[PDB]
RNA sequence: UAGCUAGUAGGUGGGGUAACGGCUCACCUAGGCGACGAUCCCUAGCUGGUCUGAGAGGAUGACCAGCCACACUGGAACUG
RNA sequence: ACCCGCAGAAGAAGCACCGGCUAACUCCGUGCCAGCAGCCGCGGUAAUACGGAGGGUGCAAGCGUUAAUCGGAAUUACUGGGCGUAAAGCGCACGCAGGCGGUUUGUUAAGUCAGAUGUGAAAUCCCCGGGCUCAACCUGGGAACUGCAUCUGAUACUGGC
């Protein structure tokens, strides 16, 4: 069954952050279905350091996706 | 639809069973080989009715045995 | 800024008799810098009298190419005693470039942004007549297709 | 390639001004300036049609202290801007932050004016900088960090500063230590012993 | 050349096969010496060339040159050997290196620091 | 027969500037008169016309313009024999596209931007540059 | 390396299996493969992708993923 | 991490090479002896090639030396194929299998193609943005893959009859 998951999404100590739609079977760096955006707190100072996707969240959340603590304070954001 | 395949009987010496030499063209266009070729293929058949030189029209059937799962529709020409 | 412009030097030895004789050859080229090229053949008993011969010849020889802009339009090719000269349009780099007989011979016509190699007999006095043959055999587009009536 | 040896050596191997070990007591006497180099040698070397500006070329390389692939750079850079080559290249070397940094008189030498950059004294746009391959905004102000202002260094090189023609597309001050890159010199504001405009025609390959 | 004899092969290529196979591929080989000889070199020059009789730890037994001057080189010693192609021997191909094993550095070295087996007396 | 009539058209007009002739002559056919109009398109040649009904023969009037030579290269692409068909959108460009390509179509024999202007692919015959 | 095949080819019906089939059995038939390279030997995991060059064309399947095959070395099974 | 101080030039430079190609070379020893080479060839009393000295050239935390595969080589050819004698034309030929032929109409719509609908995920080439100093790498937005499969049409042409 569907979840969404934070991810590093990238190199040795250069995360993006990435936001992914993806199954519970699924391991840690593996398998996703859907990437909706990115949550990053420092963003190399970038002023759209944080993004979602209010097209692809809409066919998962609304809907049973649940969602980890990691990012549903961005989801509450955009109300979504 | 179904995909049809047309050939000359080559063998009739089975019970319930025809063997049929269908031809095929090959392009290969990673080589650039353009020729035709000749596949021998083991068909179904109850009617009995083909002899060795009629043109027979065959279809994805059932399998039976090593290389034998298609099965005669008709003859289209009859020798000579 | 007219320049007079050597491609190579040969030297041919010749026993006789007792002993030995020997002579030189150059290969020169003037042109005009646009539009035009012209080459020499000059051979004496020495090199700096076998360049001047040559010049003495490359400023009575010439022949006029089809040329705009300074550049080529289509690849062409020219053949001469098996150098088999091919030249291709270069861009977006070093002009150059290109076979080590061919840089004056480009450079007197105002044609120096050409890829060429020799595809053949790299003998520079069959080389330059070759490259001379493909600036002979291209044509302006413009009369490729002003061939069409009216 | 690195030298291992004396920069006046190295200066008269190449025939001209390097800026380099300058200091307030000058050139001329005592310092075999402007003789030819070694046992036997021309004053201006022959050269081939393509080794004349070859020469040149490694003249205008070693005087703004830039390595072979940097000159490159700044060449494919001028190859894609407006006319002459030569003196956009020019341009761009004149107007790097090592060399304006010399211009403002902050070091002795073009060589000093680097050192200052990679051992991270200066400043630009009030921000700290490591890599002399940086290009100067006009208009934008070059200073240098407090903790560094009482270097005989930088006293010693504003003083030879004032003791040179003045740069007539800038302003700087002695007592704030610190310039303005207001444009870069236009026409008849820069001139060199070398030339620029001639070697438009290089490369192989 | 039709189609029909181009057919079920492609055009063959060939070539660039070992002129010094008893090393099989690799750069140097190991071998255990047994001994060393002097002979004749091409052309009319007067000198002379050493040579020694090499078995290498993979069971081919090869003729190998010696460079520089002066030897250590005896019976069962253990040395190092690389391809060479040599202009004044035929048939010579092979030669030993000074940089390895048993094997000894030229006397009186000035030029060359990392060659003809030498290193520099350090603490 | 006379076993390809493509290649007696080919090499009649190829052996035509080789000899710098004014106009040849050849045993007409439907292909041929097709290849004319499309030689008199683009100004390869001048005119063309039939006669007689009992033996109809083909006569082409020869053009070689400013300068020297029309064509350097006139080579085969379908045989009669391995034919070499393309859609409007997979169409090839001969000499940087100063040259043509020709092309049957569904609609008739033409060149290559002809076709792709009018939408259309099909058998691959020739290329003049 | 030009010849090779009695569970080798074909019929009928059970028994087991999600399910096809000499998987296996009963009673019959005499067929099958072969220069488009059968029989036999050597090399090699595959694909997305990777590498090289004037491209064309070859080569490649360390990397990060999707599959296979396998786990002292060989043969079998259970439990889920 | 990032920033600010404290010692004291302290703890920190090599390797190949100098006839000519291809940048640097003079004088002296040895005197065909002994060495040196990528290929030319050097070497018998001025050795530009060996040895040494004094200087000089290329590159630099490297510098030289090698290995395997592909290039340069159209020299295994599609683009660039070849075959009198150089290299490659069966001794003179018949002919089964394979390859393969003028021109016209009617007919079929397999392939062929025009319109329609799928696929070739992610990354990335390339193209328009962001991040680090370039080269790397990361990240926001793109693009395409003759075909294969399906459907509505046309039958100029090829296959079929």
């Amino acid at each position: 069954m569907v979840t969404i998951r934070l991810a590093r999404h990238g190199a040795k100590k250069r995360p993006f952050y990435q936001v992914v739609v993806a199954d519970s079977r699924n391991a840690r760096n593996g398998r996703f279905i859907e990437r909706v955006g990115f949550f990053n707190p420092i963003a190399s100072e970038k002023e759209e350091g944080t993004r979602l996707d209010l097209d692809r969240i809409a066919h998962w959340v609304g809907q049973g996706a649940t969602i980890s603590d990691r990012v549903a304070a961005l989801i509450k954001e955009v109300n979504k | 639809k179904i995909r049809t395949l047309q050939g000359r009987v080559v063998s009739d010496k089975m019970e319930k069973s025809i063997v049929v030499a269908i031809e095929r063209f090959v392009k290969h266009p990673i080589y650039g080989k353009f020729i035709k070729r000749t596949t021998k293929l083991h068909v179904h058949d109850e009617n009995n009715e083909c002899g060795i030189g009629d043109v027979v029209e065959i279809r994805e059937c059932r399998p039976l045995s090593k290389t034998k799962s298609w099965t005669l529709v008709r003859v289209v020409e009859k020798a000579v | 800024e007219l320049q007079e412009k050597l491609i190579a030097v040969n030297r041919v030895s010749k026993t006789v008799k007792g002993g030995r004789i020997f002579s030189f050859t150059a290969l020169t080229v003037v042109g005009d810098g646009n539009g035009r090229v012209g080459f020499g053949y000059g051979k004496a008993r020495e090199v700096p009298a076998a360049i001047q011969k040559a010049m003495e010849k490359a400023r009575r020889n010439m022949i006029n190419v089809a040329l705009n802009n300074g550049t080529l339009q289509h690849p062409v090719k020219g053949v001469h005693t098996g150098s088999r000269v091919f030249m291709q349009p270069a861009s977006e780099g070093t002009g150059i470039i290109a076979g080590g007989a061919m840089r004056a011979v480009l450079e007197v016509a105002g044609v120096h942004n050409v890829l060429a190699k020799a595809y053949g007999s790299t003998n520079p006095i069959n080389v330059v007549r070759a490259t001379i043959d493909g600036l002979e055999n291209m044509n302006s587009p413009e009369m490729v297709a002003a061939k069409r009536g009216k | 390639a690195r030298y291992l040896g004396p920069k006046l050596k190295l200066s008269r191997r190449e025939g001209t001004d390097l800026f380099l070990k300058s200091g307030v007591r000058a050139i001329d006497t005592k310092c075999k300036i402007e003789q030819a180099p070694g046992q036997h040698g021309a004053r201006k070397p022959r050269l081939s049609d393509y080794g004349v500006q070859l020469r040149e070329k490694q003249k205008v390389r070693r005087i703004y202290g830039v390595l072979e692939r940097q000159f490159r750079n700044y060449y494919k850079e001028a190859a894609r801007l407006k006319g002459n080559t030569g003196e956009n290249l020019l341009a761009l070397l004149e107007g790097r932050l090592d060399n304006v940094v010399y211009r403002m008189g902050f070091g002795a030498t073009r060589a000093e004016a680097r050192q200052l950059v990679s051992h991270k004294a200066i400043m630009v746009n009030g921000r700290v900088v490591n890599i002399a391959s940086y290009q100067v905004s006009p208009n934008d102000v070059v200073s240098i960090r407090e903790k560094a202002k009482k270097q005989s260094r930088v006293k010693a090189a504003l003083e030879l500063a004032e003791q040179r023609e003045k740069p007539t597309w800038l302003e700087v001050d002695a007592g704030k230590m610190e310039g303005t890159f207001k444009r870069k010199p236009e026409r008849s504001d820069l001139s060199a012993d070398i030339n620029e405009h001639l070697i438009v025609e290089l490369y192989s390959k | 050349a039709t189609v029909n004899q181009l057919v079920r092969k492609p055009r063959a290529r060939k070539v660039a096969k070992s002129n010094v196979p008893a090393l099989e591929a690799c750069p140097q080989k190991r071998g255990v010496c047994t001994r060393v000889y002097t002979t004749t070199p091409k052309k009319p020059n007067s000198a002379l060339r050493k040579v020694c009789r090499v078995r290498l730890t993979n069971g081919f037994e090869v003729t190998s040159y010696i460079g520089g001057e002066g030897h250590n080189l005896q019976e069962h010693s253990v040395i190092l050997i690389r391809g060479g192609r040599v202009k004044d021997l035929p048939g010579v191909r092979y030669h030993t290196v000074r940089g390895a094993l048993d094997c000894s550095g030229v006397k009186d070295r000035k030029q060359a620091r990392s060659k003809y087996g030498v290193k520099r007396p350090k603490a | 027969s006379m076993q390809d009539p493509i290649a007696d058209m080919l090499t009649r007009i190829r052996n035509g500037q080789a000899a710098n002739k004014a106009a040849v002559t050849m045993p007409s056919s439907k292909l041929k008169v097709a290849i004319a109009n499309v030689l008199k398109e683009e100004g390869f040649i001048e005119d063309f016309k039939v006669e007689g009904d009992t033996k109809p023969e083909l006569e082409l009037t020869l053009k070689y313009f400013q300068g020297k030579a029309v064509v350097e290269s006139i080579q085969r692409v379908s045989r009669p024999g391995l034919r070499i068909y393309k859609r409007k959108d997979e169409l090839p460009k001969v000499m940087a596209g100063l040259g043509i390509a020709v092309v049957s179509t569904s609609k008739g024999v033409m060149t290559d931007r002809a076709a792709r202007q009018a939408g259309l692919g099909g058998e691959i015959i020739c290329y003049v540059a």
